[PDB]
């Protein structure tokens, strides 16, 4: 009934520049909190970014100053602009949007591995 | 049968001796009392009193009990007249019964020395100084409980728990929880004292405000119990916590009158909702069949014009959409008019009941 | 003419013998009955009874028939007084006629042994146990018929027939059709028994609820007939199937009172719609001529501000557009005020008629 | 002064001879008429008639003219009583005056043989067959005139004149013009015959419906005159053509009653508009000063929240915008409540005046 | 006790001599006055006067002071009757007291020759010609003051000061300032003369319209003082300048009646706002919990459905959003109905108070 | 009064990639069901795709996984993205939008033949 | 207060293809009729096209089938697509929008002359 | 809480052509007056342009006819189109939006120096 599809993946070399996108239908993002989560090989998922509804953006220590998460608030679209990618980034990424206490929805995954 | 002539201010009223002896303990019937007023010179009992009243006090003797006030004698002059004639307290209550005035003031204080004293402290707030202090404290506790129910849902306070669920805590770190537990502590203590100090423990599960206290206590206990011991019950229990707003009716005499008005008028409210359902079916069907052909119209079902029909009949507003055909516009103006026509019909009964229960406090 | 003095409780009322003999079968007129009360000692007929009433019972004798209750004698004390005086049932119905109380209870059961027994079963639901069972079954059948009329139009159920037409079927595969045929079977059987067991077959096409049954049966039969035997009739026939909501009025006493209220108040509803049409022409013309010059305005016709005028006068809502000029805003505030002023005028007549027909059941 | 004792049914009423001779032409005063009822045996005038009425007919003699009906005597029994006593037509009109009933039916037909006959044909439509024919023709002509005023503004009809102006024509090619001229021909002929056949030519410019006929004729003549003989007058003249809707009031008795109601209630309408202006200034100022700081708010002036204040107080709808601050929301809920509170206050006076003028036709 | 028989028109009323001597200065009590009417032939005092009234004038003697009008005697005939009987002005005021009619007309002109003459000029505008001139000038000054308060906020006039702040001036270049100072000059002069010419300087700070004059003068003086001598006070002072609209109530008798109505009905307005707050909490909570699950819904808090609940209950309009779930739609139709049900309940009390104070001017 | 105009046709070779478009005026597609129909030479029309109002997409067996039908829900536009065209596709195509029980509207036709 | 500005002019040769544009502010075109007028040197203005409000387009005989007038109904813009320009076209063009009986507004002019 | 960010700066030579942009969030420009201010080195800021709410544009003497200030009234964006830049222009620029009597907000600055 609802779906979270994403693109922009692949492989990159050192000092790259890329932009994954997450889009959905059955769920206006204008009304729900959202973020991008990554899962390095060998440990559990960590968070790249969070844009709680209302324009409050917070990022984890690893991606600070190299990453931006924006909701075009149009076309039910959230876009992440990653920058100067480093080999520690190598991972599989996932997208999400949820209301605390009621529902949680995920994407299928789309990976970016840095050479 | 011998006849007796009573002259109330020049107006001669006559009756058979049997009629005024039917009730023998009364002033006219008792031979000795009546003997004082008797004048032997003209064989008549002269009294100086209101003329329009003594007519009704002879009907009571001749009709075996009926007491009805003439419509041109004011209440006070009549109440005094039954007293002079000595018709008895049974008679004066019946007169109050015929003017329909509430006569019930049954307050059985237990009279066991301590149970009665603390019951006077906790039930009747006008009695003392600490009674009004306890009333003021209870109203302020109820108010901050409502403020916690609404401010717990604001997204700004929950900034750090706004994370996906896949990653009522007794950790005592959440301030809403500890102030909530203080409110439920006060409600529980107050209810348990009103239980153990009441003069009638059999009737305590009959008064509706007591059942409001119980159903306001309940959901915090069952969520604490099941948490330190479901997913269907949790969304219902989170909405049975809204009944603490009705627990503010013990301290208001306007909410209690709205409860009496809404109890004594249920047939009218049933007629209101029934008429609304009839009109919603009729007008939503007519606008669906008068606008479906237009390729730019938006009504795609009969159970899709229901919301448009409801907000147009009650003169609220937009609806899901608005008619775009000449035919939809004719069925939309008739809908707007018939709405106020069919909802203004049962309402004067409800406002008359409110006005009656609102002045009966006086 | 000899004179007769009647003394009702000390109050002497006198009249000519001719006046009380006009009606000879009555208590005062009949020589023998009146002879009992007569007292030969003072030549007066002493009675002990209410004083304010015996005045009206002498007017009836002196006015050839008029019977009017004094406004200070309660109904019960008067009804009893006509009985003691023996004025006759013709007199007491006239008193009921002057208090205007409905007096018609004509229920001609046929009394042919079986026609009467099944008529008692099917018409008066309070009579038995199976009568209330039949009432409950009929109300549930009507309710599921309404649910089929609305759920047949929902796009989700018709997923596989949602294809272009260029590529009521008796295939019995569509579940809506077979449950619809079961409902029309029940309506037909019930109507035919109420026809053949009625005690008056000439009056059966006069009662309005019977004509509601017939026009609820009709369109399914004519669509079945023409299907197994048009494109203008089909859109009308699909909306004459909405009258099964009015067939729920035989089992409600609130819908029947709204039908009496809307019949007895047609002049007022005509005045309501007439005043609305006047105001719509006047205000839509004034807003078209006070906003046409502005290049950013949207009123392009006088028959284009009609919908704005209707939803602004009835305080509903948006309209097609909203004024953007200072002049459009002055003609839009006057329109908002004059709307409630001209629609609140004929409504108290309608609510008074409803209130009368609503308490006349009592 | 000698005294006279009149006994109406056992009730002895007594007065000085001078009082009943004040009015000498009346039944009691005239010595001969009163002599019939006199009984020489007991020196009293026995009458058999209603007791509660003869009290008021002695006040008229003792009060020099006042005639007031007791509140417990029904109208019919009193009207008859003034007739038997022979109090005169001046007296019965005063009784009608005290029950306040309209008494004016002044219809001065000229009686000059032809002027009277055609005046009967054209003024009173119930008189004949052709009178109702003339009423039906006049109503249909007025209706098609309204239809031409609105259908002349529709963009679809004017497809070929929809060109820039830089490139009421008597070319007789425009069909709206020739049907408009036929309507004004009928109005002119009908008005000129009602002028020349009236029985009072001095009063003809006093009746308001005649001045409605004149101001409905006027603008077509002045535009024809100036066309075959300005740009400020043209937009006013195009809106004085809307008064042909009020010329439909000669043939309706509901529009005439709304005209009487709106004339007799101008102080209340002035109070309505005054209260609205006060509330609009107050609430628009408070919402402008409680929402100006927010950078995303839209109120940029105090004369920019006026339209929001008007449509919120009258419970219509959107307004230009909606509050976005907590403070704007508190001044917007108070505005919504105070609106219905301050517009429901003068309205019961207006509906009571309408109800009075609406039942006075009966 | 000797007895006295008074015969008012054939009706014999009798009483003990002591009762009519309780009040000795009155007509019946005074031996000499009563002696005129006495007739020695039959030992009765014949009077020719209304029968229904003399009954109430004997109750006053027998009840020590009570004076109550029978409900079937019109006011004028009674007022005259107390006068003939000579019951005294204390008695007639008590009769006016029982019909509850306002009796206060206390206008203490100082009578010091000049203070009284100019007080007559400035207070009572109907007295002279210049008094109406002064009333007309004061109303026009108040009107242009309101026009300056609103036109000072329009962006078009302030074209050259529309620059960033980082770059009430006594420069006398701003025209709004000099016309504002002229208005405050007129208000100050008029208030100071009404102070120094009043006949009661102690009561001058008690009348509410005087305190309206003072709080209309205040903010211009404190802003001039602090300017030629804060940032928290400036936004409050700019909204206390809106009270010059209430200074227009000395010259209107409709605003003064709305002030009396809103003073005498504060319990009802408190009940109105209390019922609204209850309904807003209840319905906003139910719509938040019945629409939160849907991913496309917009209610994100319970203190975010408050504005939707307010504008839906008062039948205004849109709300912040509209329900999109079946459950939100059922809690939105119940909200629309319960709104008018709970706000129409205390309003008839307020309109009845207005109607009373509105006709008491007559 | 209403019209359904379409473009994007021509001829293609094996393994092509193309996108026909259908646009209309006098008929918002936001409110009506729509689909693309093709007519091979020699037999009657078969269906390429259907997007019943409400985002329920169904395709026939021949075009499964090679075709997408989307309503931009903006500009009253329905676009089909055909992919890897095969010679069996050779046909003439048509567009439509209808309400069951009330009205049915067609396009003029625009053909795509695969070499 | 209102203005009608236009672009796209110049000179063209035989068989050209061009598109003038008319834009305005102080006047939504969504609500008013509009057209393009040209003035050949030596005679008075004739009409190239008219789009009466409501989508009814009519053209004069000279430009039939070579010209299209469209209101994007967005951005208060009316655009004319002229095609296969011929030397008889040589002229100065003007834009307009009016309400019959109330107001008439013009553009400044912008010329297209065909070689 | 509110911010005014701007771009388009750098250095230019004689006769250049450039366009700075100012965007914001927490402040719809549809409802507030706005302008562009520059600060030459050595004296206080002077004004390049002002677009008071309602489309009334005024410019200072130095930039007349070489500068345009426009609010796309979309995307909360005000754009200045500078033209034929001259060496006297050398300066640091700033953006602003305010309501007289209530609030005043500034940008961080973005410079354009002409060679
Ligand atoms: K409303
Ligand atoms: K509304
Ligand atoms: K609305």
């Amino acid at each position: 009934e609802v779906q979270l599809v994403e693109s922009g993946g692949g492989l990159v070399q050192a000092g790259g520049s890329l932009g994954l996108s997450c889009s959905a239908s059955g769920l206006l993002f204008s009304r729900n909190s959202a973020g991008w989560y990554r899962q390095a090989p060998g440990k559990q998922r960590e968070f790249v970014a969070r844009i709680r509804m209302g324009g409050s953006i917070n990022y984890a220590d690893t991606v600070k100053g190299r990453f931006t998460i924006s909701r075009d608030n149009a076309k039910n679209t959230v876009y992440l602009q990653m920058n100067s990618l480093k080999p520690e980034d190598t991972a599989v990424y996932y997208c999400s949007s949820w209301r605390t206490g009621f529902y949680e929805y995920w994407g299928q995954g789309t990976l970016v591995t840095v050479s | 049968g011998e006849r007796v002539v009573i002259n109330i201010s020049g107006l001669r009223f006559e009756t058979q001796l049997k009629t005024l002896c039917q009730f023998p303990e009364t002033l006219l019937g008792d031979p000795k009392r009546r003997m004082r007023y008797f004048d032997p010179l003209r064989n008549e009992y002269f009294f100086d009193r209101n003329r329009p009243s003594f007519d009704a006090i002879l009907y009571y003797y001749q009709s075996g009990g009926r007491i009805r006030r003439p419509v041109n004698v004011p209440i006070d002059i009549f109440s005094e007249e039954i007293r002079f004639y000595q018709l008895g307290e049974e008679a004066m209550e019946k007169f109050r019964e015929d003017e329909g005035f509430l006569r019930e003031e049954e307050r059985p204080l237990p009279r066991r020395d301590f149970q009665r004293q603390v019951w006077l402290l906790f039930e009747y707030p006008e009695s003392s100084g600490p009674a009004r202090g306890i009333a003021i404290v209870s109203v302020l506790v109820i108010l901050i409980s409502i403020v916690i129910f609404c401010l717990e849902t604001l997204p700004e306070f929950r900034d750090e728990k706004d994370y996906p669920a896949s990653t009522g805590a007794s950790s005592f770190s959440d301030p809403f929880f500890v102030v909530e537990t203080l409110c439920i502590i006060w409600f529980s203590f107050e209810l348990l004292v009103r239980f153990f100090a009441c003069p009638s423990k059999a009737t305590f599960s009959r008064n509706i405000m007591n059942l409001i206290d119980i159903v306001a206590i309940i959901p915090y206990f069952i969520t604490l119990g099941t948490e330190l011991a479901s997913l269907a019950i949790l969304r219902v229990i989170r909405l049975v916590r809204v009944f603490r707003i009705f627990k503010l009716s013990r301290h208001s005499k306007g909410l209690q009158i709205l409860g009496q008005t809404l109890k004594a008028s249920m047939r009218e409210l049933g007629l209101l909702i029934f008429f609304l359902f009839i009109g919603v079916i009729l007008f939503s069907s007519a606008v669906y069949f008068a606008e479906a052909d237009d390729p730019t119209s938006g009504f795609s079902s009969i159970p899709d014009a229901f919301w448009w029909a409801v907000v147009t009949m009650t003169t609220v507003g937009y609806g899901d959409m608005h008619p775009v055909t000449i035919g939809g516009k004719i069925v939309g103006s008739l809908c707007a008019i018939a709405g106020v026509l069919t909802i203004a019909l049962p309402v004067p009964v409800i406002v008359s009941n409110f006005n009656y229960f609102y002045h009966r406090e006086t």
